[PDB]
């Protein structure tokens, strides 16, 4: 419980200029302008064909294991999914020596695709699959998630051993890997600014990490299109902005990096 | 227990 202040992007550029070890905590809002809706209750979207009480939960996987595959398949097949300007900005911010890692709840792989080098995926990742009898791992790529791939032909996909593949993502009701959390915790432990970008409503995961960042008396900035659970509880500043307006921050920091010519 | 849960 505490008093959050509104700041501009220009002003965030200045906060980041002083900093040696910035961390970004990212939620679905950073994939929205890549064409995947965060609302999730929108009817202008995919989440609509499918009951989130079934595909979203581990009870739902064991009863209807085809359903989370259908959802991943239709999102991959039916939408143009590309790195946006926000992802490019974060990649620059790493390049310039500011951003040390990204802790994320998205499962879509975009931060890596943009060139980030230390992405901690707390909810896992849609490009691997595990057999939930023998634990054989299978690596996948975008092209294998298409509706026409052999791997999608019969759902849920089947291991040679006779078991069934499960995506390697953490569903509601499951437990986030303690190792991955300790990783995220230590990256926060050493940081001097946490950027919390595109997150809600929340989920226990991001929240617990912000609590941890307060415990460690760390400086927190939200970049969001709106107030969130942690505004006025845990964030020190808040920037009202879309993930991709972040290239303005990257611009200000790159051109100041051109204090580079002699004299 | 760090269960993924709805906030
Ligand atoms: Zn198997």
């Amino acid at each position: 419980k505490k008093d959050t202040q509104s700041i501009t992007l220009e002003e965030l550029a200045k906060i980041i200029k002083k900093c040696k070890h910035v961390v970004a905590l990212t939620g679905s809002g950073t994939s929205a302008e890549s064409n995947i809706p965060s609302f999730r209750g929108s009817s202008n979207s995919i989440w609509s064909k499918y009951d989130p009480r079934i595909y979203g939960t581990i009870w739902g996987f064991w009863k209807y294991p085809e359903k989370i595959w259908e959802v991943i398949r239709d999102i991959s097949s039916d939408y143009e999914i590309e790195i946006n300007n926000g992802h490019v900005a974060l990649s620059t911010l790493e390049s310039l020596g500011y951003l040390k890692s990204v802790v994320t709840q998205n499962v879509d792989g975009l931060h890596e695709a943009s060139g980030n080098t230390k992405v901690i995926s707390l909810h896992g990742n849609v490009f691997e699959a595990v057999c939930c009898t023998c634990n054989k791992i299978v690596k996948l790529n975008k092209i294998m998630l298409q509706k026409t791939s052999h791997f999608m032909h019969q759902l849920p996909p089947e291991c040679p051993c006779g078991g069934i593949f499960k995506p390697n993502i953490i569903l509601f009701g499951e437990v986030v890997s303690s190792d991955l959390l300790k990783e995220a915790e230590e990256e926060i432990a050493k940081c001097d600014l946490l950027l919390v970008i595109g997150t809600s409503s929340t989920v226990s995961t991001a929240t617990n990490l912000c609590h941890f960042a307060c415990k460690k008396k760390k400086k927190i900035v939200e970049i969001n299109i709106s107030k969130t659970y942690i505004t006025n509880k845990m964030s020190d500043y808040h920037v009202c902005a879309k993930f991709s307006e972040l290239t303005k921050v990257a611009n200000i920091l790159k051109g100041s990096s051109e204090k580079n010519k002699k004299i | 227990t760090a269960r993924k849960s709805t906030g």
